[PDB]
């Protein structure tokens, strides 16, 4: 049932999130530094984002068959998923002991004060916490996180696509082989429902989406909260 | 438009 294109599909997903995920965390010294005391967290997490949203792109290049769209369908699929994916990936630094993302530090574990001190509101944190304890419960094989993010990525239904055929192609490539691998890899009890639970989490990234389009809308009209963002975090989110 | 997001999908 597992084609050998399909495990070709897996190995290449693994690789490209193993060179693009760091779980020593190390480059987190670079970031402006971490103020809990005004938006006091602001430059930290905002380099933080900006600093993900390049593994992002990194990762996307690597997936099969992203690279056969045109240059502005990459950018479209690229700009809308950005902060769905940094959503899924963070799920791997998520822990349900006391419902932060430990990062290795004391300085880098991050809670939902610390997510409210870059300026956003429960409107978005509490839907979020939510979603990480669901996506964590659900206990994904590797294979399933990477294809999840991947497919994420190749959604044709995202605003601005122009080759939406091309786009359900590729995603589509995706998805076979998604519940390919959880009826052939996936042990039941583990398995039950997987992929409809898995595409739910895809439509709550869509709801998590436009809230923090429209807090990042809010936060970045005052200029002297768009002088703390990146030009990357500019490009992507909006200016 | 998106320069920075350009170079970084090249
Ligand atoms: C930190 C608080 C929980 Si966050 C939840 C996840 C979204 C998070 C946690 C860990 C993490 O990275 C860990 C590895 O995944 C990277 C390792 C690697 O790739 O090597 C990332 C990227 C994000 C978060 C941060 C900032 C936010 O807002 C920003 C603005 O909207 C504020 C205007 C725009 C700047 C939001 C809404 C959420």
């Amino acid at each position: 049932k597992l084609s050998e294109e399909q495990q070709h599909i897996i190995a290449i997903l693994l690789d490209a999130h193993h060179k693009t995920y760091d779980p020593t965390y190390a480059d987190f010294r670079d970031f402006r530094p971490p103020v809990r005391m005004p938006l006091s967290m602001l430059p930290h997490l905002a380099d933080l984002v900006s600093y993900s949203i390049q593994k992002v792109i990194g990762f996307a290049k690597m997936i099969p068959g992203f690279r056969d769209l045109t240059s502005d369908d990459q950018i479209v699929l690229l700009k809308s998923s950005a902060i769905e994916v940094i959503m899924l990936r963070s799920n791997q630094s998520f822990t349900m002991d006391d419902m932060s993302w430990d990062c290795g530090s004391q300085d880098y574990k991050y809670d939902v004060t610390d997510v409210s001190k870059a300026g956003h509101t429960l409107e978005l944190i509490e839907p979020l916490i939510k979603f990480q304890v669901g996506l964590k419960k659900l206990n994904l094989h590797e294979e399933e996180h990477v294809l999840l993010m991947a497919i994420c990525i190749v959604s044709p239904d995202r605003p601005g696509v122009q080759d939406a055929k091309l786009v359900e192609a590729i995603q589509d490539r995706l998805s076979n082989t998604l519940q390919t691998y959880i009826r052939c890899r996936h042990p039941p009890p583990g398995s039950h429902q997987l992929y409809a639970k898995m595409i739910q989490k895809l439509a709550d990234l869509r709801s998590l989406n436009e809230e923090h389009s429209k807090q990042y809308r809010s936060l970045s009209f005052q200029p002297e909260n768009s002088m703390k963002l990146t030009p990357l975090v500019l490009e992507v989110f909006g200016n | 438009n998106h320069p920075m997001l350009m170079n970084l999908l090249k």
